[PDB]
């Protein structure tokens, strides 16, 4: 349990992973050439978890990039740090899937899945004691979702003993590339729950809402959402990139957070929110942010925790800490909202403290939570899939590639079973 | 001659072991490199032919960080590398992972090293174990090591300086599972164990040591001071010395009930050293207060089997007898009719040794009091109440199940703890 390897897929997933690497390299003092350029020894202590040593003192991300469309990969080297990633990671296709899951799963996913498994192997036996695998990818887009399903299936059948995390980009009706997204979305979430154990639900609905009302962006482009995506999804990895007695590894993350083998979905949150170019924030005090965690308006999953009960709660604080008052805030929050925590899991609200703050901000606090209230997202996608599927439309493309509607029925039944699990765990007494 | 072996497993175990060994070598004037500038140090130390003294202990864990810290710390030249056992994959807050899945790859080397250390021991007296209940490594690995050592030796005494997790310092929510499993496993295999509640040390540091926020350093310094006060009898000579066999003799009603409660006095911070030092009568009168034990229990409810005392510094026996006579008149102390009195008295004329730069202040004399009572039952009561809240819904059970465990272990451990508390009230009723 020592190192992490990264995989990204889909143009959305590739973009957000690239911005993630931007942020991580910037906070760890890693120049575009991989040499250390920070000002403290904290960054270099755990730099190995997300980077590999190279010739001299160059540090390279352990990121395998995959994408079926050449435009995305041209773009990904078009931006900054497009040269730090070694060409070996870049194993790509050309046909393009275009909002379909099974077609890219079988008709065109085979001839590159072998190569991606080969490269992740080379990374694996190149690595010593890796914790596991974390994947960032899109779900509504058929290309990225299908590639992610291929990768998760192959890695689990190849490395079942490694805690294998993933990051999910839930499709948004408001910002939707196509309309046939819920098909692949349901198929991929079924595969995700049936095959993985660590996932963060980052829906573009919540990102669009927060970038619209709070960032005052009338038409927030994908970069506007990606900014907050990168901020929060670096925040989740803060506990995995700096020394700390909380959330040392992915396996510890799972053991602390997920209580049940099926339900392993996450509802990430982070405050204070920061727009693009907005640096008017003062020294935010701990009480306002620790009361702001309860808010669903700063939540990066399209759900409201007030409608559910938290199972397990994680949060990391960054900046200058007089963390005695932070513990006092814990005490007040517990004594004031014990009704929103399951009584049968005492001492589930634990936090750590970090000293490296994010960029331009001297105070920050990520809010990682697992609550049954995330079932609102699954109810939304279920009602969408049912109301757009009872006509039995758009199935021609899938059924032409070996898809049988029995797969759709079993997937929807399983996901409704997850919804039922949510409902029964929500009302559980003490 | 009269060798005693110390076992340090888990992060907390090795931390407190480093602290206690530092205090030990400081007390006996042993330099950090082991050179000499009571002759009882040979019980806890092994004399190398060059004249250097290396402790006859072992550092074991499934994680490489803290071991590496020891390997580059103050006493890196003190311990040989062989007794600093290093793992690669950690248990990750799991009794099952630290017991079956991952511990097996290391237990063989651990026992080989223990035999190697014992090869230099002729009159071996027993085993000292330091391990945290909450930690997966320090519970599963501790239990399996306890079983293996009992198989190897058996009748030889096997102590345990167990660490009781506290919500302020707790790092996982599965901690009651691990504590229950490890204590049910080692209860038959351990003849006497020490059960220190870290909330007690934490609030003592908050109040007595006026620490704004106690850290692992201060907690472990206090713990090491108390452990040194306990082990002074083995590390020195006294009018009525207590040894491991004597520990079992004077502090065990039944093999099942082997959890003595300890109190150590005094606790004066370095910033208030100028105040008049407490007297023997003063420390005796302040010893039984609910702010000086090892767990957050009220001794008024309980009834003491026997009250064992160990005195440090310049203490006159006549005033000790006077203080004992005054204390016996108190209504707080109550003895079972089966056990009339066991008031062993031990005096160590050596003044206590304070750690340099330590929060606590140097005092001329000190006392640590050992007495088991039914008041200790409340700790197991709250702990197994937490376990029952866990098990009423089978939370986190799948993590254990996937690593060679079934719910039968949970059930049998819970009923074993029920029988143990049953014994608690049964001996507590005349
Ligand atoms: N007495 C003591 N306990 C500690 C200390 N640090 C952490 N703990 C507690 O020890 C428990 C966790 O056990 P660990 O210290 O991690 O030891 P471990 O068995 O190796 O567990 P892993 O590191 O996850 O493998 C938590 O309840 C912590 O609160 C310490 O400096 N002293
Ligand atoms: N936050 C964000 N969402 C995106 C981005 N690109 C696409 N999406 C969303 O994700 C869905 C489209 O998935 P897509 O990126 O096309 O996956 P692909 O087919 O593998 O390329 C739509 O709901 C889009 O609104 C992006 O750059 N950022």
């Amino acid at each position: 349990m020592r190192e992490i390897v990264h995989i990204q897929a889909g143009q959305c997933g590739n973009q957000i992973g690239a911005k993630f690497w931007e942020v991580i390299s910037d906070e760890h003092g890693i120049d575009p050439t991989g040499s250390y350029h920070g000002d403290s020894d904290l960054q270099l202590e755990r730099i190995n978890v997300y980077y590999n040593e190279a010739a001299g003192n160059k540090y390279v991300p352990r990121a395998i990039l995959v994408d079926l469309e050449p435009g995305t990969m041209d773009s990904v080297r078009s931006g900054p740090f497009g040269q730090i990633f070694r060409p070996d990671n870049f194993v790509f296709g050309q046909s393009g899937a275009g909002n379909n899951w099974a077609k890219g799963h079988y008709t065109e996913g085979a001839e590159l899945v072998d190569s991606v498994l080969d490269v992740v192997r080379k990374e694996s036996e190149s690595c010593d004691c890796l914790q596991g695998f974390q994947l960032t990818h899109s779900l509504g887009g058929g290309t990225g979702s299908g590639m992610g399903t291929l990768l998760i299936s192959k890695i689990r059948e190849e490395y079942p003993d490694r805690i294998m995390n993933t990051f999910s980009v839930v499709p948004s009706p408001k910002v939707s590339d196509t309309v046939v997204e819920p098909y692949n979305a349901t198929l991929s979430v079924h595969q995700l729950v049936e095959n993985t154990d660590e996932t963060y639900c980052i829906d573009n609905e919540a990102l669009y809402d927060i970038c619209f009302r709070t960032l005052k962006l009338t038409t927030p482009t994908y970069g506007d959402l990606n900014h907050l995506v990168s901020a929060t999804m670096s925040g989740v990895t803060t506990c995995l990139r700096f020394p700390g007695q909380l959330n040392a590894d992915l396996r510890k993350l799972a053991v602390n957070m997920v209580p049940f083998p099926r339900l392993h979905f996450f509802m990430p949150g982070f405050a204070p929110l920061t727009s693009r170019g907005s640096q008017q924030y003062r020294a935010l005090t701990v009480p306002e942010l620790t009361q702001q965690m309860f808010d669903a308006k700063n939540m990066m999953a399209a759900c409201d925790p007030r409608h559910g009960r938290y199972l397990t709660v994680a949060a990391v604080f960054r900046g200058r800490m007089s963390m005695k008052e932070v513990d006092e805030q814990m005490l007040n929050v517990q004594n004031k909202n014990s009704s929103y925590f399951v009584e049968w899991i005492p001492n589930n609200v634990k936090t750590a403290v970090c000293d490296i703050p994010p960029r331009g901000l001297k105070m920050s606090a990520t809010f990682i939570g697992n609550s049954t209230a995330i079932q609102e997202l699954f109810k939304r996608i279920s009602e969408q899939f049912t109301a757009m599927f009872r006509r039995k439309a758009f199935l021609h493309w899938y059924t032409g590639e070996g898809m049988d509607e029995m797969e759709f029925t079993e997937a929807e039944s399983n996901m409704n079973d997850l919804v039922s699990e949510y409902q029964q765990y929500q009302d559980a007494t003490a | 001659m009269r060798e005693c072996i110390s076992i340090h497993v888990g992060q907390a175990g090795v931390q407190i072991g480093n602290a206690c060994w530092e205090l030990y070598c400081l007390e006996h004037g042993i330099q950090p490199d082991g050179q000499m500038p009571d002759d009882s140090f040979n019980t806890f130390f092994s004399e190398t032919g060059a004249g250097k003294h290396v402790p006859r202990a072992v550092f074991v864990d499934l994680e490489p960080t803290v071991i590496d810290e020891v390997r580059t710390g103050t006493y890196r030249q003190l311990f040989h590398p062989e007794q600093l056992i290093t793992g690669k994959e950690d248990a990750a807050n799991n009794y099952a992972r630290g017991h079956y899945t991952i511990g097996k790859e290391i237990i063989d080397l651990v026992l080989d090293r223990i035999r190697k250390l014992a090869d230099q021991c002729t009159g071996l007296q027993g085993f000292l174990v330091f391990h945290s209940f909450g930690g997966g490594t320090g519970s599963g690995f501790t239990s399996l090591l306890m079983e293996r050592l009992s198989v190897d030796y058996g009748k030889k005494s096997k102590l345990e300086f167990s660490i009781y997790p506290a919500p302020q310092v707790s790092t996982a929510v599965v901690e009651p599972y691990n504590s229950i499993l490890t204590t049910h496993t080692t209860l038959e295999h351990s003849d006497c164990a020490f059960m220190v509640d870290n909330e007690a040390i934490y609030d003592i540091c908050r109040r007595n040591l006026d620490i704004e926020r106690p850290t692992y350093t201060n907690l472990n310094r206090l713990i090491s001071q108390i452990v040194s006060s306990i082990t002074a009898s083995l590390r020195f000579d006294g009018a009525l010395n207590v040894d491991l066999t004597e520990f079992q003799t004077n502090l065990v009603p039944y093999p099942r009930i082997h959890f003595p409660l300890a109190t150590y006095a005094p606790v004066i911070s370095a910033e208030k050293a100028y105040h008049e030092q407490l007297s023997v009568a003063e420390i005796t009168n302040a010893c039984f207060e609910p702010a000086n034990q090892m767990v957050k229990c009220d001794p008024r409810h309980g009834k003491y089997m026997a009250c064992c005392l160990l005195y440090r510094g310049d203490v006159v026996p006549k005033d000790v007898n006077a203080a004992i006579a005054t204390i016996k008149t108190k209504r707080s102390i109550q003895f079972v009719d089966w056990c009339p009195t066991g008031f062993k008295v031990g005096i160590n004329y050596q003044p206590p040794t304070v750690v340099p730069g330590g929060d606590l202040a140097k005092v001329q004399r000190a006392v640590c009091m050992l007495s088991n009572t039914t008041a200790i039952a409340e700790a197991w009561a709250r702990l197994d109440h937490k376990f029952d809240l866990m098990y009423a819904k089978r939370a986190f059970v799948h993590w254990y199940v996937g690593e060679g465990m079934e719910e039968g272990e949970f059930s049998e451990a819970r009923e074993d703890m029920a029988a143990l508390e049953k014994d608690y009230e049964e001996v507590g009723v005349d």
